[PDB]
């Protein structure tokens, strides 16, 4: 009677928002016409981390299972830890966690052990460089994704350590109109009980497919030794263009898996990035979900951000769906002037939240 | 006009888009490898992108409102 | 005698110094075609018999038969410096080998005779060379102490892996295409992982030098002779000697498994070859 919805897609983005926003939210069919329907295992975990996480919020699901009542608490945040199931590795877990951090009581201090990264998900580096500055642009001072055991695809048994120590009392509103000036192209390459020289059969592909242009590429080598290699081997790539000026950031990963060469593993995400880089407007396109969150949870005023006419497609529309039923914000599309590229400015007005869990 | 295209309640979030021309799944999204690489074997086309305090927090709420009233 | 090829059953080989090409059965034992090649070292079958595939230290490689008269064909100067081993492919109709001019070259079956159609450099002399029996990728053994593993669609360099600290002198690759396994001169083969590359045990035995390993094909076991007249055969799953042979007096130079159970035969310095079979 109050918030309906359908289907488990941007499932995490509507729990999410149902406790940034405080209110209650109902979800059915969740995969209703399926042989094993229902909320699968990685996600009925996720919803007691947010139990984890929260306090007062009571959870009830159906006998069906496909069905899920969500009244909302308070984010308390604070300490824990947390085994994830290995259906699904600790970036779908980190990444909404990600934004709903920064304003409980205590410190958020929570450790992940299980599966580090896979494809279809987030790797921590990935995380970390390419979300955590967005974060510091937004507002926050102090987050940080220490890595302190690395896992590995089918065993994992890695461990991350998302700590976030800056309370902020809310996201400071954005202002970005111009195409970022990206000066660096970094990256990094980590490898699991494997071999070293598969990490510069990956960077001499990689750079020398990129090494054509005036940008400055530095793409760094980490193997694990020891019981920080995970339990299976595994090796993956990362790179980030690395604007300075102002501090944007775009980026893309890859793992390799069995038979992965990794000179065209390093051709990939090359390729990848670049698709990335020239696809995306002031934001990355994977990025967007935490930037147009933190834009709707600024101070009650408008926050202008470019995209361009490639970024809107089904998920920012599914996005915007979202928040239009979750606390129902407009987002105004304004078009640049000059029509060479065909920029939408994106103003958002904040909703006036504060947290409002912070002993004063 | 894609303002309301976005926030009209019936049509379909890919209708929507090719009448204008699955978010677990974090990644963006991709084409194929080969073709890509094969458009990008020069890639000149990104070089366009490529290359007191009282009065100090007033201004900047003041010059907030002022940015925020002209585009009201 | 330096290298020893066997059919599925019925007809084996024992490859010399002199040339000697001696075809044998394991029921009359006498040898049935005696020729006379050269300073012959390495060798392999045609997949239906009666026809022999054959190198030598000097530059040359030849191919011989059963039936009818002895030298078919022969193409001297295929490697300009000695040449070390050869494969057939899973098939029979390519002819990899490799030789200590840092090449190793492909060869075609065509009608009778050969045919060359594509040679690779490598940055060392290299001296072993196994190909899987589903043609899934080839190994090359490299005495700047390497194993450089390559596909067969493509040869786009899959693999280079290293970390025996003397040049490994033996490669074989698994029945059904999972794992490889290593063995160099100090003692010390290793069984390898074969989707990245990851060292499983390297485990040591044959306390002078490892000369040959070789794989049991039906399920993952292998045998391992040594330089010190002792041959012992391993299991791939808990690693342990399962069994240890010590019936030779000499160098073990090399020794082939049979295809039907496993059914072996090694041959020593000692000139004497002998045949092991179950129980």
């Amino acid at each position: 009677k109050y918030t309906t919805f359908q289907g488990s897609q941007n499932f995490r983005l509507r729990i999410v928002l149902a406790t940034l926003s405080g209110k209650p939210i109902k979800i059915e069919k969740i995969r209703s016409g399926d042989l094993n329907p229902g909320l699968k295992d990685y996600e009925v975990s996720f919803l007691r981390l947010i139990e984890s996480v929260t306090n007062g919020s009571v959870i009830e699901i159906s006998y069906t299972g496909t069905t899920v009542i969500y009244r909302p608490g308070i984010i308390v945040g604070g300490a824990s830890t947390h085994i994830c199931p290995s259906s699904k590795p600790v970036g779908y877990f980190v990444e909404p966690m990600l934004y709903l951090a920064p304003f409980s009581k205590k410190k958020f201090s929570i450790l992940f052990k299980g599966i580090t990264a896979s494809h279809n998900d987030a790797g921590i580096e990935a995380i970390k460089w390419g979300l955590m500055p967005v974060m510091e642009k937004f507002g926050v001072r102090e987050c940080a994704l220490h890595t302190l055991k690395r896992g590995s695809p089918p065993l994992g048994g890695g461990e991350v350590h998302l700590v976030v120590d800056s309370l902020i009392a809310q996201p400071i509103t954005m202002h970005e109109i111009d195409r970022p000036i990206i000066s660096s192209i970094t990256g990094v390459a980590y490898s699991t009980r494997v071999s070293p020289s598969l990490v510069n059969r990956m960077i001499d592909g990689a750079k020398k497919v990129l090494k054509n242009l005036q940008c400055e590429v530095n793409i760094t080598a980490d193997v694990w030794r020891g019981e920080n290699s995970g339990k299976s081997p595994g090796w993956g790539i990362t790179l980030v263009a690395q604007s300075k000026q102002k501090g944007w950031s775009y980026f893309a990963e890859d793992i390799g898996d069995a038979g992965s060469i990794p000179e065209e593993l390093g051709e990939k995400v090359a390729c990848q990035l670049l698709e990335e880089i020239s696809k995306s407007a002031a934001v990355g396109r994977n990025q967007l979900p935490l930037a147009i969150v933190y834009m709707v949870i600024g101070k009650e005023d408008i926050g202008r951000l470019r995209i361009n006419k490639e970024q809107i497609d089904e998920r920012f529309i599914i996005l915007l769906r979202d928040i239009k039923k979750i606390f129902n914000t407009e987002v105004f599309l304004k078009p640049v002037d000059e029509a060479d590229n065909e920029d939408m400015i994106a103003t958002i007005k904040g909703i006036g939240f504060t947290n409002t869990s912070k002993k004063i | 006009n894609i303002g309301k295209l976005i926030y009209m309640d019936n049509i379909s979030p890919e209708e929507c888009i090719r009448r204008w021309r699955d978010l677990e799944k974090f990644v963006p999204y991709f084409d194929t490898f080969e073709k890509l690489a094969k458009k990008w074997k020069s890639v000149d086309a990104i070089k366009e992108r490529f290359l007191t305090w009282y009065e100090l927090q007033k201004a900047k709420i003041s010059k907030q409102l002022e940015i925020n009233n002209i585009e009201y | 005698v330096r290298s020893i090829d066997i059919s599925d059953d019925n007809k084996l080989l024992a490859t010399a110094s002199n040339g000697s090409l001696k075809i044998w059965n394991i029921k009359t034992h006498k040898c049935i075609r005696t020729f006379e090649c050269g300073y012959a070292l390495t060798c392999k079958f045609l997949p239906g018999g009666l026809l022999v595939i054959l190198g030598t230290r000097n530059g040359e490689l030849q191919l011989f038969d059963l039936a009818s008269s002895s030298l078919l064909d022969t193409i001297e100067d295929a490697h300009d410096a000695a040449i070390w081993s050869l494969d057939l492919t899973s098939d029979g109709k390519r002819l990899v080998t490799g030789s200590a001019d840092k090449t190793v070259k492909f060869w075609d079956f065509k009608v009778l005779k050969l045919h060359h159609d594509t040679t690779l450099e490598l940055t060392d002399d290299i001296l072993c060379v196994r190909v899987s029996p589903d043609d899934r990728y080839l190994a090359i053994s490299l005495l700047d102490n390497t194993v450089k593993v390559f596909f067969l669609d493509s040869m786009k360099f899959y693999l280079s892996l290293y970390g025996h600290k003397l040049p490994v002198l033996s490669i074989d690759i698994s029945f059904d295409s999972k794992m490889i396994i290593t063995s160099s001169a100090d003692k010390n083969i290793k069984i390898w992982g074969l989707d990245f590359g990851d060292c499983h045990k390297s485990l040591f035995a044959h306390q002078d030098s490892i000369m040959n390993v070789k794989f049991l094909p039906q399920s993952h076991n292998f045998f391992s002779c040594s330089k010190d007249a002792v041959v012992k055969y391993w299991d791939g799953e808990k690693f342990e000697c399962i069994q240890k042979l010590y019936a030779h007096q000499s160098e073990v130079w090399a020794l082939a498994v049979a295809t039907d159970g496993g059914f072996v035969v090694s041959s020593s310095h000692d000139h004497s070859i002998r045949i092991w079979e179950e129980t």
